[PDB]
């Protein structure tokens, strides 16, 4: 039997809001740790890592190390059935191919009740090793969204370049160019403010904005988003979800 | 050319 | 001549946007206790009752009682160019085929004046007897629309089952079922608890669900929905207009 | 070399949203004066006359006369991309087939670099001759864009008309017929509200309800519109921009 | 099976 | 019917 208890749903219904225009199908891990999900979109260009800590969750009842194989438009569907007040339930016995999705309302005068068949789902999982980047970009989530999504009004690849001089994102296509700088203010005294800009050594990539677009559906949940970026590997684009975990995208380099 | 994350991390 | 005055002219918007989806076009009848409707949708499934008294209109004059066959698309295009605090006037002369529209602003600086040509409706009114319904279950509108909205995302039909552990709704589909149970909290201390649920004998009904989210388009008229239901009868969804009358939507079970 | 620096880049953009959907390519001419621009529509039915005079720019530098063909949906789409509260920068080489916008935030913590190619335009620049309207009506923005929207859902044609009784907007068509009488109060309140009708002459024209919603674009550039009217005109209908400048757009009428 | 507003009401 | 602005206007 597996129960896991989310006081604020809201923040299931986001994170679920965000992974399904990327990836159809997943499977959602439970351990002792807590609930995760690791998978790649269709081309194996994209992968999205996502992490819920069982400290998160006001109740975590985990007997044994499962995995729950899902379609999550449908969860999705399902969830935003839920009011952002709701107090989220996920309940599966390991004996049924149904996973279930209590809503209920703080008052309890409101209870929901959402059954779901699972499917067996043999995904791809991949071994992500920790690194320092050689640049880190903390931003506005809402201003990285705001670049993605000019930036593709303009072309289809971005070149994100890390130097001393700050952070470039640039674009070209049949209308002209665009690049957009942004730099560390003398302070950051205003949330708008709020660029840090790490950097131990330049770096400079491409990639496409279709992915980069898919990854700002993630952006209600966190008001900042850190970008990592290293010569030779993907880069990481990541949104914390509150204080119990994150959602971190993978996206491969065009070279 | 698109690479693809199975081209740096594996299984 | 049939002259009527209504100083709140959002009413008369609303109503208009409220029955105008569920029904194509419909006479609009008028004695001297007030502006009434009755009509059913092409299918004969759902039926529509509108009642608006004499006493909510501030001034208002009917000679002989009068049908008015209206397109109630076109009287809904019409009175959507009227602002939401106009003072609207409706006349018409006996015997002619139009009707006037004024829309005139508090302070008289703007008078529009829209005539619209009526058309002959065969009405086919059906006598309703006043009954006492086995279960009675009043709640906020935006909850009902809500319900309605989010389980017609899973199925086509639901079930509303009323016994002495609340009023439950659910659905089924392809992707899995789902079902929604209010119960009475223990006082009524705000709105999103003002759920009053009375039950003299049990009752279990199935009802397509395009046909409750065509009811809910006449949320905006009141923060409160009344859903009576008996085993033998169509269902009655009711929202009060202002203080000065109602509507009421009928909905034939699937049995 | 052209360098226009203009504080409240907004205004740029609200002029460039306002011009485009009514024609697709213009030449933005520049002089020691401003910067201003004037086109007719593809079926020479309507012309759009724009000037932001040279004191409105913070910083204007201008050596001599040139014109830039533009396509008017392409810088609007770069200038989508620039932040309202951002500071514009237009930049041209006399020399060279390209145009540079600059978007740089107040902070400057963020600077944009779009790069558009310019066109070959050959306009017919009409000489409009500066005039004596029989009939000026001053009223707010959005009143007149809510008449123009209101009245083209009902029929294709307005006919204006002012007299000592007000000014009129009517149309007519399949569903009916409308008019909206507007006059002035004893006191005016504020101009955002405020109806103002000079009439010397009585005039009376009629004109197609198409061009006078796409001139309605300019909306957000003010909170009032001025309309001039001669029998043996086009009608004007002019929006300030700030107050460094203006949008008057021409419409020839129906006899 | 769905019914009509008739199978119920009458004139 | 329709007019043309310059039919009011010159270049």
């Amino acid at each position: 039997m597996l129960e896991l208890r989310l006081v604020q749903g809201s923040l299931l219904k986001k994170v679920l809001e965000a992974v399904k225009d990327l990836v159809n199908d997943a499977n959602f891990d439970c351990s002792t740790t807590g609930f995760s999900l690791q998978a790649m979109d269709s081309s194996h260009v994209a992968l999205v890592s996502l992490l819920l800590r069982s400290e998160g969750f006001e109740h975590y009842r985990c007997d044994r190390n499962l995995s729950m194989g899902m379609n999550l438009g449908n969860m999705s569907k399902m969830l935003k059935c839920a009011g952002n007040d709701d107090i989220i339930t996920i309940k599966a016995d390991d004996g049924s191919d149904t996973v279930t999705f209590m809503f209920e309302s703080p008052t309890q005068d409101k209870i929901a009740d959402f059954e779901m068949k699972l499917m067996d789902i043999d995904s791809e999982h991949l071994g992500i090793p920790d690194a320092e980047y050689h640049s880190i970009v903390r931003m506005p989530s809402g201003e990285f969204s705001r670049i993605c999504k000019d930036l593709s009004s303009i072309g289809d690849t971005v070149v994100i370049s890390v130097t001393k001089e700050g952070v470039k994102f640039s674009t070209a296509g049949d209308i002209g160019t665009a690049n957009i700088v942004l730099r560390q203010n003398t302070t950051v005294d205003k949330p708008e403010d709020a660029i840090v800009i790490e950097m131990n050594e330049p770096v400079s990539l491409s990639f496409a904005l279709r992915y980069m677009n898919s990854f700002t559906k993630a952006t209600p949940l966190s008001e900042t988003v850190t970008i990592s970026l290293s010569s030779e590997l993907p880069v990481v684009v990541e949104y914390k979800v509150a204080e119990m975990g994150y959602i971190r995208y993978y996206l491969a380099p065009k070279i | 050319r698109q690479t693809s994350m199975t081209d740096f991390y594996h299984s």
